[PDB]
């Protein structure tokens, strides 16, 4: 396998490029590591504005290397006040099988790549997800994301435990956006999300009537 | 070590199934398919209730227009043979591009989560009616995609 040490990557628009670490985790077969970028709609884009190189490289068993993420000049065309969504893909192709009538299975990892304009650079300590707003609506809650970033919500409950367990189809909220998620009513809403580092914190909300905010 | 959830295990890292089939005795008369070949993908540092919340599992590959939801095969029987992928529930066709159905079939063994998948070769309804499938090799590829939320 070609290890993607984390679950997402943020591209600091202030930088001209950044590296992503990868590695062959199988101890037998050398792999062909394909790396490419897709846009918010998950369509491959090799032109730009975000680039991944090399597009392919050979990785010996248990070896490690990198993939360089860089931007073209047209990156400037993206909004400068909010994040733009991309996806980094790493597919590891194994040597063809000599056998006949075989189903070759290749592994591929797709992780979100957040393009963060220099203008919205965040303090390593900053927690903007506490700006999320929950509004009680028929059938569940209207979650609004007033921040300039994408927010992935993986749990909504009445306690820290219910948020981590309770059935919930994770959903992603685009910058300055909103959408409703079906849910039971909880006196003190607890919402779980995934942050820049893969940490899955839970937020405590206090509701003033039907409008809840983080305490 | 605890980091990077539900990553594919080193053991289930190199999966591939080998079908043992004969043209006339398997692809000329109903059912028109080979026996199910089973392959298992084990996800490490992965747990039950967290699966669908952390990662989505999909098989991508070129679809066989004549057999929707099946993989295209290469070689002389291209267009005559399709590869069916069976999800963990052991029955549902895991169509290419669609995600694996959370639940049924999955086995929570240890700190890991094994996914017992199945695959079988099948002839096009027309390739079967006409008995056009010829003795000869065929090959197919599929990509097991881990998409992290």
């Amino acid at each position: 396998a070609v290890s993607l040490d984390r679950t997402r990557a943020v591209f600091d628009g202030s930088e001209k490029s950044m590296t992503l670490d990868i590695s062959n985790d199988n101890k037998q077969l050398p792999y062909l590591a394909q790396a490419w970028i897709e846009n918010e709609n998950q369509e491959k884009i090799i032109t730009g504005p975000v680039i991944a190189t090399p597009p392919v490289q050979r990785l010996e068993p248990g070896a490690k290397s990198m993939v360089r993420l860089s931007t073209t000049p047209d990156i400037s065309k993206l909004p400068q006040d909010r994040e733009s969504l991309f996806y980094f893909n790493l597919r590891e192709i194994p040597p063809r099988s000599e056998k006949a009538n075989v189903l070759q299975i290749a592994l591929q990892t797709k992780i979100k790549l957040f393009y963060r304009p220099a203008a919205i650079k965040t303090r390593p300590n900053e927690v903007w997800q506490d700006q999320l707003i929950l509004n009680k609506v028929s059938g569940g809650y209207r979650i609004e994301n007033p921040t300039p970033y994408y927010v992935t919500v993986i749990g909504l409950g009445g306690s820290e435990k219910q948020a981590e367990e309770g059935e919930f189809e994770t959903v992603m909220l685009s910058p300055r956006s909103e959408q409703t998620v079906k849910s039971a009513n909880y006196n003190t809403p607890y919402l779980s999300y995934i942050n820049d580092y893969g940490g899955r914190p839970v937020l405590s909300f206090i509701c003033n009537g039907s409008r809840c905010s983080v305490k | 070590l605890l980091d990077r959830p539900c990553h594919v295990s080193g053991d289930s890292l190199n999966k591939h199934v080998v079908f043992k089939t004969r043209a006339s005795r398997d692809f000329w008369y109903p059912p028109g398919r080979s026996p199910t070949e089973s392959f298992v993908i084990r996800l490490e540092n992965c747990h039950a209730t967290a699966v669908g919340k952390i990662v989505t599992l999909t098989f991508k590959g070129t679809e066989e227009a004549a057999l929707p939801g099946h993989l295209k095969v290469t070689g002389v029987n291209a267009g005559r043979l399709g590869i069916a992928l069976l999800d963990t529930d052991g029955s549902s066709l895991l169509k290419p591009g669609t995600s694996h159905n959370k639940g049924q079939g999955e086995k929570v063994t240890g700190n890991s989560l094994e996914l017992p998948f199945g695959a079988y070769v099948v002839a096009t309804p027309e390739a079967l009616r006409t008995k056009s499938v010829v003795p000869g090799d065929y090959e197919a590829t599929a990509t097991f995609e881990l998409t992290y939320r």
